[PDB]
């Protein structure tokens, strides 16, 4: 059993750069994979970014490819998502998530309480 | 003594009408005379919205409506109904059970006069037509009857049927005229009417969820003393438990019994519908002001 | 009215051999409507039938267990059925029932109950 | 061993019950088992009347009865009863301990088979009724159930209300049906009983004071062991204290409680009820042949 | 957070683990994580007696039990499960809600330490055996288990088996060695533990309704807050109503699957089985020195 | 119901060190319907429990005064419950009092009692 | 002939509390066998509770429960019991009826059980 606990959440604007961090407690941090899914208002969940157990590989949704950066810390078990060139379509609720593996064709066995992001134009 | 007056649009020999029979009986005995509940079947007093009108008034004591109905009077209640957010009936009775649910049920009280007693589970509504609707693609220039409900319109449009929306004791001719193609309703209610009689095929659409409040005046209510309070309490509480039950029941029977009627009853594939209604959600949440379709999805 | 609400009294001890008249007190729907029955209930078993009588009183039916000893009668202006019993004995110990029926039924249970009135035959 | 039986009408959680409870757990205790005491409340035998018929045949062992019922028996005894002439339960006593209260005893020993052990406080009687009564005009045209018993009923007539016979134990469907307006007992009874639930109003007219007689058949008592009657005996008193002080620690307690039950509790001027009862003790002088009336009320 | 524990006899995957597993996840669920719900299945911490004795002492906080079984405590509730005495789960279920039942009720929680919160049903106990049992004497010498109960051990005696106390645990294998020659239980247990398998007979016997109470520790429900009060009431409501439910579907199916396993199911003629406990029903009542026989088979 | 009557036997003088046993014969209700206790009293001073066994003999409480010293048995054939009690000192001298009582139970009084027997350690 | 052993009496208990056990035997002469008690806690090897002769002239018990716990047996009724006393967490276990034909420490015992749980609590 892992708990997720999501910071970073802020009003920034069209164009800035926000970091988000997510601290897990619990299980071994490093026997999972890490995740960070986002939610805007009406919209389905939408997949953002996940890392490997190590860090070695990462993936990321093609509406951020190139934008966003996903990087872990198993030492102090959190995991972060760097966001550049973010712009209002970006505004939503980002989820951290974890799972043993990264999946897609279902959902992740563990998930956070969620922070903000709004981006003003 | 009090004589208490209930409306209902369903007819004789329907679930809800031998419920409320059943109601009136225990009310009479329970009370020893006391309480006596005359009953107006077959929508002679009006629709339920007519009905709920008239609870409001002080006009009629008590009728059934379903919680999504409440969206008449309370627009976010109709996001419990929208087409496919609520799959069976625990889900929608936790809804009903929430704090939204009970926001929901004060203000009925408040703002309309209407006590909603308990919810009972009417069914869930199937596809009935004259030609046979394998998938979503089928239902393209079906000439679709609905209620007098937006939610159940925007099942048909979004389907992309020719939505007909008509009065629900027109229904049986308007099928039978072949003024309509199909229609759409819970098994109980297909046999009850006998629509099957004129629809020569069934869909199994699973798109709405009925529940059905029992609600009493609320005028009418507190002229009650307490002890007929809670006799009425108990008794459509034990109805109810029978009422769901025999819906239950009947909802696992009659696809059996339509087949052994000649009705091609076709399975289709329910994924193309739940994709037809996301844009449906997104216009709910954007209209009321605050999201509530993830909400109740959720609950 | 639609229906019709019931009262037994009469309920007491008494011996054996000794006699009782219960008497049932009817409201509601029309008394003369009806045909007025008695029976009787033990613990752990069926209510036995024990008589009835019809809307006039012209005909009157009883089980064997009573014949002789139990009589029924009806009043249709105080709207009452009344069960005289005699030469008690203690199985005739139980709770009688009144009991109303628009017709004499012995395949169905009578329509209407009051709940009863305690019979006790001592030994 | 010897198991006495014991009826009353007085049902499970009255304080008539637990006094008989308490009874029955102190006789099987201080006997060790031997003496053993079968309850059957409710007035599943039969009402006081009918009991007392049953100790006099010798059928049954024990019941209750008030000192005033003896009436039914040994007719002069009645005057303990009239309304209003008993003070409180002190002057009942003093009523039942005088050599006229002697003189009864014995009679219902050698006529009837009753043997009082003691006499207990169980309340003074009040009016329940669905409208106020505020004054003694206010009784006109009440519907008052009275028990079957010729001082309630006188009460009740001079009341100016239309006294209704009817048992004890069809009281409360009555208040709740509204086929009587309203009932006549003591406080401790009326809460025990949910009177209140179906009485809006409380009319404080202390117009009888009720004991209560613990009589033992004579023809059982006769057969006992001398140790037997001395723990009966011992019993019998030992509860009997602890029930007159429940009755009169209630009594002070239930007003509040029915305030706070939003009761409507009237102290009406008894002074008008008290001057109606004047040609009734002449009355009872002149049939019984002795004037007994007002030597009573100067006890 | 405060973790409650509960233990039961059932075994993981009867109807009685499914509801508290559902009852642990709505508390799980409904609290936030604040209220959890441990469980001790198969008989782990003793049998239902020697769990109402730690609830009694504060050790373990939740268990299951008929109500009466509370009889082991309080002897007057042994009545309602007195054979053939309770025709239905809603007449055994009025018993729990009368003033008698509420009695018993108060009695268990301050005497006992026992909080009944609700009560389900489980079922109408049938009889299974080796050998057919057509009549009443189809039961004489035979070797019937029963459990660890009187009123079980009265049903076998009474029909004419030479009743064979077992604990729960070991039935099936006593079955499939033939150590006895029938048992009698619930038809849903009956299959859950597979006596079916080594079972050939099935006797309607219709013998003892069973309940199904949830019970929480008196001195755990004080250490709640009056939030989590409600949650759990109205949780375990909420389950009750499903188990309930359950258990009325599956007895009305698996009569049926029975026969598909090739299980002899035989409907005897019960008026002997009814007549023969009329001794026994007559000395309960001297026993408990007051009649509640007739009383609760009359409710 | 019916209640259960309790009569110890035992009591005795006895020096330090020595060893009594107690007996109790209970009549009355079914003895194996009840969890039998050992209590005792001092002049003045609070009831205090010594020792109960449940209705089979699987379970046995002890207060922590006697836990090793104490040893309590029933015979559910001869309706009889005993307190074997060994290393006596002078504080163990009180009235010993048998106890019925449907379950054990800490919150509150046994149920039914007997009369009590006195147990005298002398120094 | 083979032994078959059953055990019963497992059962919640708190601290300084009293349990019995039982256990149940059939099959070859019971008389033949010399009856023991093991007992296995969660992160433990099974642990040596008590042992009894075939007359109950000798008893053997572990240090641990030398003075609590009380062995006995049966020979009419072919049972073997365990009285345990001052009950603490640490006796918590999984509690197995064992026989073999005399008392053995170098090698485990030929019969056995299949186990009562005894779970003490604070
Ligand atoms: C209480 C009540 O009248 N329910 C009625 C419902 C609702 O009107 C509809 O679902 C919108 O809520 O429609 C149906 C129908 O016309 O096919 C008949 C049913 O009797
Ligand atoms: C011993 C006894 O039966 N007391 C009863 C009295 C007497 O019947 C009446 O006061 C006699 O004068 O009546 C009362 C009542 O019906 O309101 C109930 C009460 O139980
Ligand atoms: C709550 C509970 O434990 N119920 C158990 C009941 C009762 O023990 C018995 O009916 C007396 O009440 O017996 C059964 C049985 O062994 O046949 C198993 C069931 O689990």
């Amino acid at each position: 059993q892992v708990q997720l606990v999501e910071s970073g959440g802020r009003l920034v604007q069209t164009g800035g750069s926000l970091r988000l961090s997510c601290a897990a407690s619990g299980d071994t941090f490093s026997n999972y994979v890490m995740g960070w899914f986002r939610q805007a208002p009406g919209k389905e969940r939408e997949f953002v970014a996940a890392i490997s157990w190590t860090g070695a590989n990462s993936y990321y949704a093609d509406s951020v490819a190139g934008r966003f950066t996903i990087s872990r810390d198993n030492a102090k078990n959190t995991v972060a998502l760097q966001m550049n060139s973010l712009k209002p379509e970006d505004t939503a609720i980002y989820y951290c998530a974890a799972d043993h593996f990264h999946v897609t064709h279902r959902k992740y066995d563990y998930w956070g309480q969620g922070t903000q992001v709004t981006v003003s134009s | 003594a009090t004589t208490l007056k209930m409306g209902m649009q369903a007819s004789v020999g329907s679930v809800e009408y031998n419920s409320a029979k059943m109601l009136a009986d225990t009310l009479e005995e329970m009370s020893q005379g006391e309480i006596k509940l005359a009953l107006y079947p077959s929508a002679q007093l009006g629709d339920d919205r007519a009905m709920l009108q008239q609870l409001t008034l002080g006009d009629l004591d008590i009728t059934y409506a379903e919680f999504g109905r409440m969206g008449l009077a309370i627009p976010r209640a109709e996001a419990v109904m929208l087409p496919y957010v609520a799959k069976d009936f625990d889900h929608l009775r936790r809804m009903f059970e929430s704090d939204f649910g009970q926001g929901v049920r004060d203000e009925m009280l408040q703002k309309f006069n209407w006590r909603a007693l308990d919810t009972w589970y009417n069914g869930t509504r199937e596809t009935t037509s004259n030609r046979p609707l394998n998938s979503i693609e089928d239902f393209k220039g079906l000439k679709l009857r609905v209620p007098n409900a937006k939610q159940n319109l925007n099942y048909a449009k979004l389907s992309g049927a020719s939505p007909t929306p008509m009065s629900f004791s027109e229904v049986y001719l308007a099928l039978q005229t072949n003024a309509v193609d199909g229609q759409e309703n819970p098994l109980p209610t297909i046999k009850t009417m006998k629509f099957y009689e004129v629809q020569k095929n069934l869909a199994m659409t699973h798109h709405i969820v009925n529940d059905q409040m029992v609600i009493i005046s609320e005028s009418t209510w507190q002229k009650l003393s307490d002890t007929d309070k809670d006799i009425i309490q108990k008794a459509v509480q034990k109805v109810g438990d029978a009422h769901t039950q025999t819906v239950k029941t009947q909802e696992a029977e009659l696809v059996s019994f339509f087949k052994s009627e000649g009705i091609n009853v076709t399975y289709p594939d329910l994924e193309p519908f739940r994709e037809a209604m996301q844009p449906l959600y997104k216009e709910f949440d954007s209209n009321i002001g605050q999201p509530i379709v993830s909400k109740l999805a959720a609950m």
